[PDB]
RNA sequence: CGCAAGACGGACCAGAGCGAAAGCAUUUGCCAAGAAUGUUUUCAUUAAUCAAGAACGAAAGUCGGAGGUUCGAAGACGAUCAGAUACCGUCGUAGUUCCGACCAUAAACGAUGCCGACCGGCGAUGCGGCGGCGUUAUUCCCAUGACCCGCCGGGCAGCUUCCGGGAAACCAAAGUCUUUGGGUUCCGGGGGGAGUAUGGUUGCAAAGCUGAAACUUAAAGGAAUUGACGGAAGGGCACCACC
């Protein structure tokens, strides 16, 4: 195409371009509100971790670290925040 | 040439090592073993001329010689090793290999089981010839 | 002559050059 | 060995070094349903019989 | 004038692949230079098919194949018709003769 | 100026009792001629039988080598020498665009018949697999190849040289090999390719006898 | 059937991977290294390309020690031949292998310097990540492998076309070049003489690096075309060919 919106891309465009060549620098990792059945509340874990984050007061370990994105131990579900 | 074999229908097996080189073929049965021996003639002991040794005539020559000797002492059937050259040289078997073959399908001889012992390296000492080959 | 075999014919002339000068000093 | 009889069903095409041997499909006259192909001198056609002196015997197929 | 993109061979990112002996000759050729034949292959033709399951001690013994892998030099190849000069155009068609 | 065939006892081979046909077939040796004896140069004689000749009716591409251990009078009595797959079906699974992977373990039975085990196996193009080559990544080979050298320890190491070659008699090795390595990388063609007998223990002419019969 | 020795790592093995290149393929262990990907880590211009200088550098070769299975420069013979100190054949020395030093060269080639930007398409593939029906395994799920459908980043490549270039062959790089400038290194100036002589320098040597002139010469050369030729491959025709 001779003509594109090179000034306002679709939503699915910019999700399929990489995070460096969008047409502003913008982030694929979230920051994710894990709490596991050990304790009742609520860890801030890192989307990309890669550490393994103990829970408050030593109770387990939540977070498995791998390649991208890392894993959370079976139990441990997520909620990813907004900003 | 007596054995105490239940003689009609219960087959007496040996071996035949049939050997085809693209230079000679030897048909060369033995026992079940290998260890003893019972008839060995080649394809240079029948046709005497050097470049007709590896004929696959010479060869069908020799497993009737064989075959028939192989009677005489009563080795009803034969299992079967086929070979090549082999080693770093050809692994592809002579042109006596399968006439000779069919030579003692057609003498009498019950066959067996046919497999190769084309003796195939892993990994090779280096081949005869040059770095640029046999050139002709 | 093959340029392999022309470089061959240098280097064993340089070669006896190289002899005769060793004789001279 | 018994000499047997054979019939040309149909002519196949002309080998040999020189075409000197005309590859006949033929059809025997013991079962009507055995077949071979053989390699055959002289003028051949369809329907002539062939006398083969063995039936064991096949003809390469070009 | 370059003849072939690939040089008549298959390195591209190597720098050095180990010489074969070709079975013909005995020419060092590279691996990916090499033209190489897979000849499964049954230990008779035609001729003796025939005469051996009829001389059998076993009823459906199927008569076992001879695995041989074929390693050529570029002139035993051609001398031995395994390939073949072929038109400008044509030598791109890189889908092997059925 | 004489015959050497007029002057051959005629001796049959058997096959110890794991075995379903017991006769494997007959062995012409010299008779005992003053100082060398017949039994003498008999007692070595290797017979590379076919399982298909050997029991009933199951695959015909695993061989046995069974050594004449004793001659007691007219029958030879074989041992387990080794075993070998036909170089036919050997040739026939090794093919390209497949992961080929091996295992050997020298081990040990109970008795004091230490093996050397060779294990094969090969990576199978799945039934929906559209991707020609169907290679395992390196650690994958060798999870395989660790898991394929386990096993064989395991069924080797627990119990007799008898109830080792009645596991060789199917693919009860090669099987629990295929069976475990799925969850790593499916390969479909595994077998024990060959086993080599290296020690055997002294000779016990009464431990053989148990095992005809 | 055993036993011994020294090589080599077939098939799997791919226009696949890794490495600065040379190169690198049996198992397992140990050692330190590395790209790529992932990153809402850290420093904040630390960078690119590089005279001099330096590491590595196939094979052959040299030096000393161990070894020498196979192959095999030289050498010996048998053939072939007019000759055949060649091709072929039988032997066989150094070498080929290993340890430790030397050598610094190859058609070391992608005959294509490196860094950065931009300029079409497509289906693959290798690697990492991301997401998405369903089959299969550990079955007993969960998470993981094996497939499957994509996306993204780097990677070796392939096809495709009037991007454009080029003397053309061909090239998405050899393009973005008379509408000539992103940065930088090395290097060419008709063919010979000549990588010669000379001097310097490195090396045990072999030789490596640097490198003229007199003289000679009207071409040498590139790509492509048409014929002719071939001891190249195919397809015909002919009783002045054969059957």
């Amino acid at each position: 195409p001779l003509a594109k919106d090179l000034l306002h891309p679709s939503p699915e465009e910019e999700k399929r371009k990489h995070k460096k060549k969008r047409l502003v620098q913008s982030p694929n990792s979230y920051f994710m509100d894990v709490k596991c059945p050990g304790c009742y509340k609520i860890t801030t874990v890192f989307s990309h971790a890669q550490t393994v984050v103990l829970c408050v007061g030593c109770s387990t370990v939540l977070c498995q670290p791998t390649g991208g994105k890392a894993r959370l131990t079976e139990g441990c579900s997520f909620r990813r925040k907004q900003h | 040439s007596l054995g105490p074999q239940v003689a009609e229908g219960e087959n007496v097996f040996g071996v035949c090592h049939i050997f085809a080189s693209f230079n000679d073929t030897f048909v060369h049965v033995t026992d079940l073993s290998g260890k003893e021996t019972i008839c060995r003639v080649t394809g240079g002991m029948k046709v005497k001329a050097d470049r007709d040794e590896s004929s696959p005539y010479a060869a069908m020559l020799a497993a009737q010689d064989v075959a028939q000797r192989c009677k005489e002492l009563g080795i009803t059937a034969l299992h079967i090793k086929l070979r090549a050259t082999g080693g770093n040289r050809t692994k592809t078997p002579g042109p006596g290999a399968q006439s000779a073959l069919r030579a003692l399908a057609r003498s009498g001889m019950k066959i067996g089981r046919i497999e190769d012992v084309t003796p195939i390296p892993s990994d090779s000492t280096r081949r005869k010839g040059g770095r640029r080959g046999r050139r002709l | 002559m093959r340029a392999k075999w022309r470089k061959k014919r240098m280097r064993r002339l340089k070669r006896k050059r190289r002899k005769m000068r060793q004789r001279s000093k | 060995q018994p000499i047997k009889l054979a019939r040309v069903t149909k002519v196949l095409g002309r080998t040999g070094s020189q075409g000197q041997c005309t590859q006949v499909r033929v059809e025997f006259m013991d079962d009507t349903s055995r077949s071979i192909i053989r390699n055959v001198k002289g003028p051949v056609r369809e329907g002539d019989v062939l006398t083969l002196l063995e039936s064991e015997r096949e003809a390469r197929r070009l | 004038t370059k003849k072939r993109r690939n040089n008549g061979r298959a390195k591209k990112g190597r720098g050095h692949v180990q010489p074969i002996r070709c079975t013909n000759c005995a020419c060092c050729v590279p691996k990916d230079k090499a033209i190489k034949k897979f000849v499964i292959r049954n230990i008779v033709e035609a001729a003796a098919v025939r005469d051996i399951s009829e001389v059998s001690v076993f009823d459906a013994y199927v008569l076992p194949k001879l695995y041989v892998k074929l390693h050529y030099c570029v002139s035993c190849a051609i001398h031995s018709k395994v390939v073949r000069n072929r038109s400008r155009e044509a030598r791109k068609d890189r889908t092997p003769p059925p | 100026v004489v015959d050497p065939f007029s002057k051959k006892d005629w001796y049959d081979v058997k096959a110890p009792a794991m075995f379903n046909i017991r006769n494997i077939g007959k062995t012409l040796v010299t008779r005992t001629q003053g100082t060398k004896i017949a039994s003498d140069g008999l007692k070595g004689r290797v017979f590379e039988v076919s399982l298909a000749d050997l029991q009933n009716d199951e695959v015909a591409f695993r061989k046995f080598k069974l050594i004449t251990e004793d001659v007691q009078g007219k029958n030879c009595l074989t041992n387990f020498h080794g075993m070998d797959l036909t170089r036919d079906k050997m040739c026939s699974m090794v093919k390209k665009w497949q992961t080929m992977i091996e295992a050997h373990v020298d081990v040990k039975t109970t008795d004091g018949y230490l093996l050397r085990l060779f294990c094969v196996g090969f990576t199978k193009k799945r039934n929906n697999q559209i991707r020609k080559t169907s290679y395992a990544q390196h650690q994958q080979v060798r999870q395989i190849r660790k898991k394929m050298m386990e096993i064989m320890t395991r069924e080797v190491q627990t119990n007799d040289l008898k109830e080792v070659v009645n596991k060789l008699i199917p693919d009860s090795i090669g099987k629990d090999i295929e069976k475990a390595c799925q969850s790593i990388y499916p390969l479909h063609d595994v077998f024990v390719r060959k086993v080599k007998m290296l020690k055997k223990p002294k000779f016990e002419l009464g431990k053989l006898m148990e095992l005809h019969g």
